[PDB]
């Protein structure tokens, strides 16, 4: 939309999880199982590839 | 809402205009210029409590924190209207010390 404005990527995990209707205490309190997850949802894509 | 449907920025209106065997579309976009780089921090701890903004971003300009609306540059001071609480300050990774103003007992004196 514009110049790329630089955010940590976790803040900008937080203003995604408001964008569905969560609030975003709900991702800092839950940081690494989230990333987790993420991580394993990433490492079967490849092995079913 | 939808990105780049409208133009490059995000859609402000759009206004019609005939051509021959076609339409041409002219639309208003708001672009956002002359960024500055700031400090930042997800949560604020106070008395022991975690503060998370209501709406906006906590940045500093090198030694005060304020909260800002996130497109546009605006800063203004952290108070309890200004933000939210949420557990204890240990969970939150990247917390940071600062002091949350309450206007009611600075009105009692
Ligand atoms: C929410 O669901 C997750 C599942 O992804 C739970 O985390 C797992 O909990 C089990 C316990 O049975 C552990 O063995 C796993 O190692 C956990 N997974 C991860 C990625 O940490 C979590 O406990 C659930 N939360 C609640 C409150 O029920
Ligand atoms: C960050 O902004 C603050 C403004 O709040 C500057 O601090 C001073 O703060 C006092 C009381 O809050 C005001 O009376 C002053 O007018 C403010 N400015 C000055 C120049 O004294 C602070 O200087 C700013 N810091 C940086 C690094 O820009
Ligand atoms: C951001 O990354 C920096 C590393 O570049 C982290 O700074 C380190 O913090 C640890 C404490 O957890 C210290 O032991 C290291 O000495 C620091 N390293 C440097 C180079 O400063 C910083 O903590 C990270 N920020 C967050 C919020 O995790
Ligand atoms: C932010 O303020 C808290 C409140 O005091 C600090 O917590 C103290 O941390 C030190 C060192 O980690 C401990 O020795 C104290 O026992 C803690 N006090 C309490 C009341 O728990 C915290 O360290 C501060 N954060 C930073 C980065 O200085
Ligand atoms: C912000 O700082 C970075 C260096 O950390 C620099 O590369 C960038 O150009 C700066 N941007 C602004 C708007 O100051």
């Amino acid at each position: 939309a514009g110049a790329a404005l630089q955010i940590p990527f976790a803040m900008q995990m937080a203003y995604r999880f408001n964008g569905i209707g969560v609030t975003q205490n709900v991702l800092y309190e839950n940081q690494k199982l989230i990333a987790n997850q993420f991580n394993s949802a990433i490492g079967k894509i490849q092995d079913s590839l | 809402k939808r990105v780049d449907f409208c133009g490059k920025g995000y859609h402000l209106m759009s206004f019609p205009q005939s051509a021959p065997h076609g339409v041409v579309f002219l639309h208003v976009t708001y672009v956002p210029a002359q960024e500055k780089n700031f400090t930042t921090a997800p949560a604020i701890c106070h008395d022991g409590k975690a503060h998370f903004p209501r709406e906006g971003v906590f940045v500093s300009n090198g030694t005060h924190w304020f909260v800002t609306q996130r497109n546009f540059y605006e800063p203004q001071i952290i108070t309890t209207d200004n933000t939210f609480v949420s557990g204890n300050c240990d969970v939150v990774i990247g917390i940071v010390n600062n002091t949350v103003y309450d206007p009611l007992q600075p009105e009692l004196d």
